[PDB]
């Protein structure tokens, strides 16, 4: 099914601080009792992170499509399991293949398909109050897919859609990276009891699964359960209410970290090698403590702010047809010589027209030949047999 | 003075100034040429420290 | 102006790259 | 058309449009250092550009 | 293909042997190779390591 | 500590370990791999001993 949602309320965004969160084991090796560094994409600590929420108070579900940055951090403080999946892709309209993730009472599923997703998709999750049971009653998420190229399924093992609101008591953290045609998922659950904010202290995520996909992803969306009951009169696009759920997303960027492995090989602490001059000094010595003293670090430079180009005011174009498609050639024993001067060249108009069998170059790369400026430019030309073209190379005999 | 003059030595690379090579040649050919200057420059630097 | 002694001030005058990363 | 310094380096250039001689000076470069009271005492630090 | 970065089930026709212990031996596992003594481990791993 | 950690630098070979060569490459091909590592490793002892 598909529809457009109605009766929403929308509000300006909210923001919080990225306390230390975004760390994981970078690969399946094991190390312990050691300090080690890696250069990787990460969430910088104290990053400004956007806060999203949905509350009745109004019906503040607006759940907009968000841009998939080259990496995403996702976490939610959880209650009643309102997150049911995610959507990732570019066009989202079967003009490209796209990735879907779902967790429903039939199956837990990952699929890459020519999905024609809906313009404002959701699960029409509804309550059988007469038997106090919650279920999706409308699959209002995609109408169709023209083909599917990857499909995977897991059981509806614990698809509990019922609960009661309050302070969040759970925390599921996720990181999504697509690189080299592979989606890598890293995850952590943590039990919490916190007043509706990012936690304090530290923990690190583990790799879950690594799935090949050919597609490029530029936009993403969260797949969520709505609520419908006798309290929510309307149609299947107005007869709904907001819950109290919240979630946060942080966008990854290039980083260097130093990582502390305990005797058990768990990342008990980490240091951002770029946050601060003290932090950079810690990274410089490769130690978490530094004694009273003076130290030196990476040099200071000033970036080039503009670019300029100053060629002379040439106007003429060089001879070309009068060389490469001339009427006649010399016998090779008496090879011809020609001058080129006071003119502009272009090889690309040669490559796109002349069916040369060979176009070797030495000491220069031909792709760059348009980028340069030259002196003493001469052409030699002659005719030889097809076998004999072998001889025309430096140090031939 | 000797250490600064050593920048002009080509060590059998195509040119003394890297920007000449790194302009006029594409990566898979530059990366077997610039490789020589680095070895030549390091050894001149190593000698100075000793 | 300098507290340097008369013989020392006689003594001094008998005696006599940044772009490359050299520094002092 | 060019000048060169005693460090073998192209210090100055003639503009092809104006034939006006221009002197180059590299982008500012700085030496950086950090001062600390010791980590087992305080974390406020001072930075020095040499 | 990738090479010893992680285990994958595309392995050559050779047959495995028994696992001899406490001897200086040549060993190889899925390509990784070495020579030494192999002993009961006292080190835990996370299940993916 | 430094002299040991130099064992893991690749010096431009395809991989850092002889086993990861000799298991992978024919002997005529290997020599322009192995001769890189001998050059790069030997220089580190000569530097340390000095
Ligand atoms: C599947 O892919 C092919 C690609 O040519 C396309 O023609 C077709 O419409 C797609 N869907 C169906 C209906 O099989
Ligand atoms: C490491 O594991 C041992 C055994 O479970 C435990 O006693 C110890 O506290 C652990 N250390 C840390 C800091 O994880
Ligand atoms: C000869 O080559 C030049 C340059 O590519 C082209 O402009 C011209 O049309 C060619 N003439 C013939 C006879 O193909």
């Amino acid at each position: 099914q598909c529809v457009n949602l109605t009766t929403r309320t929308q509000l300006p965004p909210a923001y919080t601080n990225s306390f230390t969160r975004g760390v994981y084991y970078p690969d399946k090796v094991f190390r312990s009792s050691v300090l080690h560094s890696t250069q990787d994409l990460f969430l910088p600590f104290f990053s400004n992170v956007t806060w999203f929420h949905a509350i009745h108070v109004t019906k503040r579900f607006d759940n907009p499509v968000l841009p998939f940055n080259d990496g995403v951090y996702f976490a939610s403080t959880e209650k009643s399991n309102i997150i049911r999946g995610w959507i990732f892709g570019t066009t989202l309209d079967s003009k490209t293949q796209s990735l879907l993730i779902v967790n429903n009472a039939t199956n837990v599923v990952i699929k890459v398909c020519e999905f024609q997703f809906c313009n404002d998709p959701f699960l029409g999750v509804y309550y059988h109050k007469n038997n106090k049971s919650w279920m999706e009653s409308e699959f209002r998420v995609y109408s169709s897919a023209n083909n599917c190229t990857f499909e995977y399924v897991s059981q509806p093992f614990l698809m509990d859609l019922e609960g009661k609101q309050g302070n969040f008591k759970n925390l599921r953290e996720f990181v999504f990276k697509n690189i080299d045609g592979y989606f890598k998922i890293y995850s952590k659950h943590t039990p919490i009891n916190l007043v509706r904010d990012l936690p304090q202290g530290f923990s690190a995520l583990e790799p879950l699964v690594d799935l090949p996909i050919g597609i490029n992803i530029t936009r993403f969306q969260t797949l969520l359960a709505l609520h419908r009951s006798y309290l929510t009169p309307g149609d299947s696009s107005s007869g709904w209410t907001a819950g109290a759920a919240a979630y946060y997303v942080g966008y990854l960027q290039p980083r260097t970290f130093l990582l502390k492995y305990n005797e058990n090989g768990t990342i008990t602490d980490a240091v951002d090698c770029a946050l601060d001059p003290l932090s950079e000094t810690k990274c410089t010595l490769k130690s978490f403590t530094v004694e009273k003293g003076i130290y030196q670090t990476s040099n200071f430079r000033v970036q080039p702010t503009e670019s300029i180009v100053r060629f002379p005011n040439i106007t003429n174009l060089c001879p070309f047809g009068e060389v490469f498609n001339a009427t006649r050639f010399a016998s090779v024993y008496a090879w011809n010589r020609k001058r080129i001067s006071n003119c502009v060249a272009d090889y690309s108009v040669l490559y796109n027209s002349a069916s040369f069998s060979t176009f070797k170059c030495y000491g220069v790369s031909p792709t760059k030949l348009n980028d340069l400026c030259f002196t003493n430019v001469y052409a030699d030309s002659f005719v030889i047999r097809g076998d004999e073209v072998r001889q025309i190379a430096p140090g031939q005999t | 003075n000797t250490l600064v003059k050593q920048l002009s030595s080509n060590f059998g690379a195509i040119s003394s100034v890297l920007n000449d090579i790194l302009s006029r040649l594409d990566p898979p050919e530059a990366e077997v040429q610039i490789d020589r200057l680095i070895t030549g420059r390091l050894q001149s630097l190593q000698t100075y420290v000793t | 102006p300098s507290k340097r002694s008369f013989i020392e001030d006689l003594l001094f005058n008998k005696v006599t790259q940044k772009f490359n990363g050299l520094t002092v | 058309q060019f000048g060169r310094d005693i460090a073998d380096t192209t210090d100055a250039v003639r503009d092809p449009q104006t034939l006006e001689i221009l002197d180059i000076t590299p982008c500012s470069f700085g030496g950086v250092s950090v001062i600390t009271p010791g980590t087992n005492t305080s974390n406020q630090v001072a930075v020095l550009y040499q | 293909f990738e090479l010893l970065h992680a285990p994958a089930t595309v392995c050559g026709p050779k047959k495995s042997t028994n696992l001899v212990k406490n001897k200086c031996v040549n060993f190889n596992f899925n390509g990784l190779t070495g020579t030494g003594v192999l002993t009961e481990s006292n080190k835990k791993f996370l299940p993916f390591q």
